[PDB]
């Protein structure tokens, strides 16, 4: 549940997000920091070193898709459960991804946003984005509930 | 904690330098804003923005982290008193340490772009988890 | 969701559960094994040693209450969310209990049932009871979702 | 851990004796039944009730736990090859180690009532968590 000011701040910061690199950066950092998540991405080629992970075009292409899904969720903050129904089905029934990894990826994305925006990523903006990523993770984990 | 992790952590926290207290206060503020349930551990604290109590607590936490970095191979012995506090007297829920570690990582990312590479991020995450499990090891 | 076989097994085992000591044993073991949970029960008196915890009349009475709530949830397996609405409000918006402790207490209760029933607590019965305790914990943590 | 934890764990696991393989197989069966998502790590395994593959894997896990008990103060060095396996090749999610530890605790409770006191339960929980974090150390 975001207040109108939190929503305005979130949508103002998201408008300046590079949609071609932020998702790839978040996915690569997830793979580097929690390398058991690499088990889900063996078909992505070389993942042995952090440089190879962040240089992987498949990781960049997938991160772009994940960032697009996050943008879709951000455009539907009041219908997150219905927005992520098919993605929840895919991630739970088909891929067997533990729901703690959703929270991990959301926190990695928060860290990536902080890294890119620096001082303008204020604590109130981060709190609103934590609300957003918690909602997204909860919506994606619904099929386990 | 591999030796590579220790090497990465020492340089990254060395470039923190004299901004450690400010970074700790900012991480505490971020934790209080993002996770208000953590505020229940500080009922006697003035927890508004710019609070001198929060500033002093951030300096203390930053100094503890600096000592932990200086004693990375002997952290359980170096943090015995803090573990005693946090586990016996405070008995803080271990999820709060994950929350504070995440806020510290966010502060470091927002203040040190060049230093916050993915490998340094992984090393800092592992170091903060080790510090957290040392501080909860007395349970 | 439980199959009719799982429901029958769970009901048959729960009919033999001693409602005066099982909840107290579960609460005491939760306090001993996860001593940070003692922060929520500082008005119960002496909790300094495991024997003092297991001999605490306040802990025994509160465990009786918790076991009664578990029986209430077991009598309504398709409406756990509505069965635990007020308890969820109390535990989240009033007590600020982190939802991981709900799963911890459910697993402690499973261990207590295994301890009491021995070979009767077969792996299928345990799987059904894990489903039950997961549902109860999810229903109790609804206010955080 | 603590000296008391080590003593309790040593006594409890000594009381396991020659039923270690049976207890490990039963814990594996309990984990597969209660948490079917753990089955994805064994796609080449016959995972039905009474399976000889599950029996052998349970014997191996029990022997590893016995070695860890015998080397409780040097567990990270004693379990280096197993941690290498589980972290590099297998890449097991850490949540799965919590699930297996819970199933081991359930098996121990259902087979050793007198030994499974609250203090022994706490010590076994701590020991299994230490084994799990050693086996996930390489990440
Ligand atoms: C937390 C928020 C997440 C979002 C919004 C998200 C989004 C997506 C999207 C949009 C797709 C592509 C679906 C399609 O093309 O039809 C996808 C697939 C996938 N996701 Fe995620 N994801 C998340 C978390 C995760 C995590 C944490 C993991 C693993 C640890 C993961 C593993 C995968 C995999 C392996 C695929 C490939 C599925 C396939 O190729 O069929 N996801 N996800
Ligand atoms: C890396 C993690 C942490 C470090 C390094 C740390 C360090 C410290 C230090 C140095 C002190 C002061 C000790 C003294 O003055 O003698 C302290 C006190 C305290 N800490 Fe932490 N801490 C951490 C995590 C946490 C978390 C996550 C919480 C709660 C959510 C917490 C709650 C407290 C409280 C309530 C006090 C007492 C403050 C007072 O009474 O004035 N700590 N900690
Ligand atoms: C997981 C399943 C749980 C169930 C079914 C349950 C059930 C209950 C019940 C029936 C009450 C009494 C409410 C009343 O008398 O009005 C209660 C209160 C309480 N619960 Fe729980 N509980 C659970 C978990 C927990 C956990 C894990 C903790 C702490 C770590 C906790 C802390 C408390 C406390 C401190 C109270 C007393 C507060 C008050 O009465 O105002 N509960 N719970
Ligand atoms: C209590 C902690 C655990 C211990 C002590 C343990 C011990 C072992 C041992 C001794 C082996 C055999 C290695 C060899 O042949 O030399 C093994 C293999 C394996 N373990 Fe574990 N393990 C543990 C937890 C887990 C968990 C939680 C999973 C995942 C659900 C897992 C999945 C595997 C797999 C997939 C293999 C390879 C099986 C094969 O190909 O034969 N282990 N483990």
């Amino acid at each position: 549940h975001l207040t109108p000011e939190e929503k305005s701040a979130v949508t103002a910061l998201w408008g300046k997000v590079n949609v071609d690199e932020v998702g790839g950066e978040a996915l690569g950092r997830l793979l580097v920091v929690y390398p058991w998540t690499q088990r889900f991405f063996e078909s992505f080629g070389d993942l042995s070193t952090p440089d190879a992970v962040m240089g992987n075009p498949k990781v960049k292409a997938h991160g772009k898709k994940v960032l697009g899904a996050f943008s879709d969720g951000l455009a539907h903050l009041d219908n997150l459960k219905g927005t992520f129904a098919t993605l929840s089905e895919l991630h739970c029934d088909k891929l067997h991804v533990d729901p703690e990894n959703f929270r991990l990826l959301g926190n990695v994305l928060v860290c990536v946003l902080a890294h890119h925006f620096g001082k303008e990523f204020t604590p109130p903006v981060q709190a609103a984005y934590q609300k957003v990523v918690a909602g997204v993770a909860n919506a994606l984990a619904h099929k386990y509930h | 904690l591999s030796p590579a992790d220790k090497t990465n952590v020492k340089a990254a926290w060395g470039k923190v330098g004299a901004h450690a207290g400010e970074y700790g206060a900012e991480a505490l503020e971020r934790m209080f804003l993002s996770f208000p349930t953590t505020k229940t551990y500080f009922p006697h604290f003035d927890l508004s923005h710019g609070s001198a109590q929060v500033k002093g607590h951030g300096k203390k936490v930053a100094d503890a982290l600096t000592n932990a970095v200086a004693h990375v191979d002997d952290m359980p012995n170096a943090l015995s008193a803090l573990s005693d506090l946090h586990a016996h007297k405070l008995r803080v829920d271990p999820v709060n340490f994950k929350l504070l570690s995440h806020c510290l990582l966010v502060t470091l990312a927002a203040h040190l772009p060049a230093e916050f590479t993915p490998a340094v991020h992984a090393s800092l995450d592992k170091f903060l988890a080790s510090v957290s499990t040392v501080l909860t090891s007395k349970y």
